[PDB]
């Protein structure tokens, strides 16, 4: 909880400190995902039985869909 | 008893060193290591099956696309374990269709941004 | 993008500095450059042991075509049992250079078994080499056969042929080796004439100086034609591969005469071979002495007898100003063809692809020169 | 203390892992088509590591909603091949 | 000292497990190919070093050598190893004299142990690998 | 705990030796097929040449004239984790290896993805010079049959349920080998010939472009064909399932009760090595009798053939399972 928090924290701070580099931004965002997964999968023990932990698969399959489809945008760029 | 165990809070300890490291990095690909580092310490955290989980799609895919891309583009600047399944494949069943939807795009949506056919 | 495929061992040994400009995922733009690598200074008989040095596998075929050439420059060649020791070997060095050239190609294209089986049947070969010479010569032959040649073929020629159905029965009915070998191959036809191709080099899709108008005593022994069907490195391979077995058939059909008969060459000059009575037909010592000291004068006059050999056309022009060694002598030769063709027939394939195209097109670094 | 340690297989590879150029022309390519087999690798990959769960979750359910997932996918493939191929 | 085995048991192991580099340059090649065929099959084994020439010990230098390729030589010879031994296959690498090909290649690489012949066979190319291998061995003595 | 630190030891030091003894083996064997002979000096049997090529290989010299001379390390360390992480999942009996993990299958799929990430840290080091682009499509053909090698792993798991190895042999009884996937065991063990680097799929990740970390690199990639030998075993062949029916009959004819005389436990390993050796010999006499592949020819033969033909293969294994239950 706390240390997913933290991640999102530093990863945000991390995007708003990219230098212009790009390619930072994308490893940024996948943390963010990480990050927000971590406090879900602490609440979803806390809580006990499966129902935020769906949501937690949910997160990973959107994520590594969102990671497939920026980084095809990145190559549609620097042609 | 189990000092190590206890003290093992060295997760945050390590991960706030480990996501200060990816920033601080010169070049991306010490930066995409350093990010499955950190999703390998947060693994460690989930020991405290969704480690393995992230492991094989995290770290086997999505960090594997990571260091592809920056390879190849020059670019550059300075009583059973937890089931899931009895929910998504029957309550979230309309869930479970629409990310085989999401899915559709996720392959569909590169093929008509890279492609450039005759 | 541009690479140079291998400084050394492209393929099997090569040494060529191929400057292939490969261009984005491999579409090849040829360069080859290499080339690399005595005969006028040395006399008549002294530039024939250096000659076989070109192409080492097939040395006594390479042998063959300056003998021949020596020969129509002298206008005096009429050996019997002396032209039989020609056609017989001539087709059992054809099946070293095939070995070679075959195992060269399946060395890189993964199949290693192949590549030893055949240095393991050229070992029974090396008793034809080793025991007869120690061998072509203009006037015949270097020595006579032994007793134990003509005995002793049956171990050679029954073992060998059902070892050629194990390699050609683990290459021809494949799916691996037969897309590739299919696919690449620019055999133009018409263009392959125009770059100046040879043997089974340009015999592939059905187009010969070993037939038709044939060098010494391969007139008589019968020969099949190899039909061809596409124009491609698959087809390249069953000429080849055909032709081994066209190497093996010849000489149960050849096995005739040998032991006593016609020497080497009759008269006193052109390489004397009296040897057991040289002593009693002295006068003739005279001549003997003088072939080695300064050597006998040839006529003046430009002549070229190309000669299909195993690798391909391998031509000799001869020419004599008058003197005991010929002035000038110029060697067109197969491989020399290779990188003469290299380009263009690459051109439109792969890297790996590339490698596939030096083992139907037969390289060998010392005959380019 | 401890049960299995694998650290023990880790710690002996820690210890080990401690203890003019010439001859070709370089310094100086974009496959193009290439780079999509491992963007399509990611959802693919995804497609059959998302069935796992469904595939321990058997013996309690209909596999006709089981089924549906691939349909879609199978659709997908067949929508990319067709349209486009490896590109040789 | 006593234990003085130390640095031959290396020397022993060494010798029986170099890895060569075929340098096959014209007629020598072959009769190499037929060497490291059914017949050095036993301790030789090695091969593949253009790659690298960083992997692999022992420089066998087979066949004729021209005056373009002395750069080629001594390059292999750079990018080798520390503990790297030489081979002279062949009288073009020995000493076939030529103005388009080079006298000798001990002008370019130091050469630890010469084999004569045109081709060396099968028999007198492995004879030279022994001598070389008892050169490993520390006995290098005057016959 | 002087009982576990023995137990790893002894199962290590013979893993390691098997490993190593392995490139003589391929080395003999090839050679009979050749017509020749494998080795014969080293030793005293021939059977020293693993050691000797070892120990060659660790006085040779330094490679230090770099581009990050500890990344370009780092790649036959990883490989070599990976390798020796993947057996601690491998058992053969009620619980031969500790790693008897209550989610045992998909720590071999959590490793058979991190071969694939040090395998594109490798050829990495030194530029785009050496070809770098080369080495990106061997990781790319790697990643291809990685897909293959999990939708394999779903389908017995399909069969059998429960995500644990021990249980998936357990099932296996009744038939040996999951025999209803004959086809599906020929296309399992052309992708581990694919996925792991033996000559068809090596040659073309190891022989194009031109072309101390070696005792490494070849350790890690023998480790990775018995690890995947062994692991192909577990999942189809059916390891410890030695006789059926005359196993029962055999064992209660002397041995009363049970006593310290564990038969049980040599047999079934007696087994499981000829299992993983027969499947080792396979991965030898391919490197022989097979010539090579283009890499467009790989990918052609995995995404556009066996992909869509397990698609289906998984697709009807829930209807044909619909209707019998
Ligand atoms: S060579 Fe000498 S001896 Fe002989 S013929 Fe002439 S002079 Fe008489
Ligand atoms: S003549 Fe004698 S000296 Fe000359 S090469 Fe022949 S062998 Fe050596
Ligand atoms: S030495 Fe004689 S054998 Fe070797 S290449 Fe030179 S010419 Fe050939």
């Amino acid at each position: 909880m706390f240390i997913g928090t933290i991640i999102l924290v530093l990863s945000f701070l991390g995007f708003v400190f990219n230098r212009r580099n790009i390619i930072l931004a994308f490893i940024c965002l996948e943390t963010m995902l990480l990050g927000i997964n971590l406090i879900l999968l602490r609440n979803s023990v806390l809580f006990d039985d499966i129902s935020g932990s769906l949501f937690a698969i949910v997160i990973i399959i959107l994520a590594g869909v969102e990671s497939a489809i920026g980084l095809s945008l990145l190559v549609s760029y620097y042609r | 008893x189990x000092x190590x165990x206890x003290x093992x809070x060295i997760t945050i300890f390590l991960a706030i060193l480990c996501t200060i490291f990816i920033i601080s990095a010169k070049n991306p690909m010490v930066s995409i290591l350093y990010m499955i580092a950190l999703f390998v310490i947060a693994a460690m955290y989930l020991y405290l099956i969704f480690s393995l989980l992230y492991i094989m799609i995290y770290i086997g895919a999505i960090a594997v696309l990571f260091l592809f891309i920056i390879t190849l583009l020059d670019i550059n600047s300075t009583t059973l374990l937890t089931t899931i399944g009895n929910v998504l494949l029957t309550n979230n069943a309309f869930i479970l269709l629409v990310l085989a939807i999401v899915l559709l795009l996720g392959i569909i949506g590169p093929i008509s941004i890279t492609m450039k056919h005759k | 993008f541009t690479i140079n495929f291998g400084p050394q061992h492209p393929a099997a040994h090569g040494v060529l500095r191929l400057i292939l400009e490969l261009s984005g995922e491999e579409i090849i733009r040829s360069d080859p450059h290499v080339g690399l690598l005595l005969i006028e200074y040395k006399t008549y008989m002294q530039a024939l042991p250096y000659f076989d040095r070109l192409d080492y596998v097939s040395m006594m075929t390479n042998e063959q075509v300056f003998s021949l050439a020596v020969e129509k420059l002298l206008n005096v060649e009429v050996p019997l049992r002396g032209k039989y020791i020609r056609t017989m070997f001539g087709e059992i060095t054809r099946v070293l250079n095939h070995l070679m050239s075959v195992c060269s190609h399946a060395m890189d294209v993964g199949a290693l078994t192949p590549f030893l089986w055949g240095f393991e049947e050229r070992e029974k070969l090396m008793e034809f080499y080793e025991r007869v010479s120690g061998y072509v010569r203009p006037g015949g032959v270097s020595q006579d056969l032994p007793a134990g040649l003509l005995d002793d073929i049956y171990m050679w020629a029954t073992q060998f042929g059902d070892r050629l159905d194990e390699i050609e029965e683990l290459l021809t009915d494949n799916r691996i080796w037969k897309l590739r070998t299919v696919n690449i191959g620019t055999v133009t036809a018409q263009d392959a004439l125009n770059l100046g191709l040879s043997g089974p080099m340009l015999r592939g899709s059905g187009i010969d100086i070993r037939k038709n108008a044939p060098y010494d005593a391969y007139d008589k022994v019968d020969f099949d034609v190899p039909v061809g069907m596409n124009g491609d490195c698959y087809d390249r391979y069953l000429i080849r591969m055909a032709e081994f077995r066209q190497s093996l058939r010849i000489i149960e059909q050849c096995c005739n005469d040998m032991p006593a008969g016609a020497v080497k060459v009759e008269d006193f000059k052109i390489n004397s071979p009296p040897r057991n009575l040289m002593k009693e037909d002295m006068e003739a010592l005279i001549h003997h002495f003088l072939l080695y000291t300064k050597g006998y004068s040839v006529p003046p006059g430009e002549t070229y007898t190309a000669i299909e050999a195993p690798k391909g056309e391998m031509g000799v022009y001869v020419v004599s100003d008058g003197s005991e060694r010929p002035y000038k002598c110029k060697i067109r030769a197969p491989g020399f063809a290779h990188l003469g063709a290299f380009d263009h027939i690459a051109r439109g394939h792969f890297l790996p692809d590339a490698v596939a195209i030096i083992g139907t097109m037969d390289l060998v670094f010392g005959e380019v020169d | 203390m401890n049960t299995f340690i694998i650290f023990i297989i880790l710690i002996p590879i820690v210890g080990f892992a401690l203890l003019f150029e010439c001859g070709l022309t370089s310094f100086n390519a974009f496959n193009a088509a290439f780079i999509l087999v491992a963007i399509l690798f990611l959802p693919f990959d995804l497609e059959i590591s998302t069935l796992l769960p469904y595939v321990m979750s058997i013996y309690l359910v209909s596999n006709y909603g089981f089924t549906i997932v691939l349909l879609f996918l199978l659709i997908l493939i067949i929508g990319f091949v067709y349209e486009i191929n490896t590109n040789a | 000292y006593t234990l003085t085995t130390l640095d031959a048991v290396a020397n022993w192991a060494r010798q029986g497990s170099f890895w060569p580099v075929t340098f096959g340059l014209a007629c020598c090649a072959v009769e190499m190919m037929h060497v490291s065929a059914p017949r050095y099959d036993q301790d030789r084994l090695g091969i593949i070093f253009r790659a690298s020439p960083r992997q692999s010990d022992i420089m066998i230098v087979a066949g004729t050598l021209t005056n373009k390729m002395a750069p080629v030589l001594r390059c292999v010879y750079d990018q080798m190893p520390e503990p790297r031994w030489v081979i002279s296959m062949g009288s073009c690498a020995n000493g076939h004299f030529s103005y388009s090909v080079v006298r000798g290649c001990d002008r370019i690489v130091p050469v630890d142990v010469y084999v004569p012949g045109c081709p060396p066979t099968s028999e007198a190319l492995m004879y030279g690998v022994f001598q070389l291998q008892r050169k490993m061995r520390n006995t290098k003595i005057t016959r | 705990m002087i009982i576990n630190i023995v137990e790893i030891l002894i199962f290590l030091v013979c893993v390691l030796f098997s490993v190593a003894y392995l490139t003589v083996a391929e080395r003999k064997t090839l050679a009979y097929m050749q017509r020749r002979l494998g080795p014969n000096f080293v030793g005293y049997y021939g059977l020293l040449q693993a050691f000797a090529d070892a120990v060659k290989l660790l006085l040779k010299e330094i490679v230090l004239p770099e581009s990050n001379y500890i990344i370009l390390v780092i790649s036959p360390l990883i490989t070599l984790i990976t390798a020796l992480i993947g057996w601690v999942v491998i058992p053969l009996g009620p619980g031969i290896t500790l790693g008897e993990l209550n989610l045992g299958i998909l720590f071999s799929l959590a490793i058979g993805s991190l071969g694939v990430f040090g395998s594109l840290l490798s050829g990495w080091s030194s530029n785009s010079k050496y070809s770098l682009l080369g080495s990106i499509r061997s990781t790319a053909q790697l990643i291809s049959y990685e897909l293959i090698l999990t939708s394999i792993f779903i389908i017995i798991i399909m069969f059998v349920s429960s995500l644990n190895i021990t249980t998936i042999i357990e099932t296996q009884r009744v038939v040996w080998y999951c025999i209803p996937l004959l086809p599906l065991l020929l296309i399992f063990f052309i992708a581990s010939v694919a996925e792991t680097a033996r000559p068809p799929f090596d040659l073309t990740e190891s022989e194009s472009e031109l072309v101390s970390p070696f005792v490494f690199f070849f350790l890690a990639e023998y480790s990775n064909i018995i690890l995947i030998s062994a692991f192909n075993g577990y999942l189809l062949l059916g390891g410890y399932l030695s006789f059926n029916y005359s196993y029962l009959f055999n064992i209660l004819f002397n041995d009363y009760s049970y006593v310290s005389f564990l038969f049980e436990g040599l047999i079934n390993s007696s087994a499981y090595a000829i299992k993983l050796v027969f499947l080792m010999f396979s991965f030898i006499w391919v490197r022989a009798a097979f010539p090579r592949f283009t890499y467009d020819n790989l990918i052609n033969f995995c995404w556009i053939i066996l992909l869509p033909l397990l698609f289906g293969i998984f697709l009807i294994i829930p209807s044909t399972l619909y209707i019998f239950d």
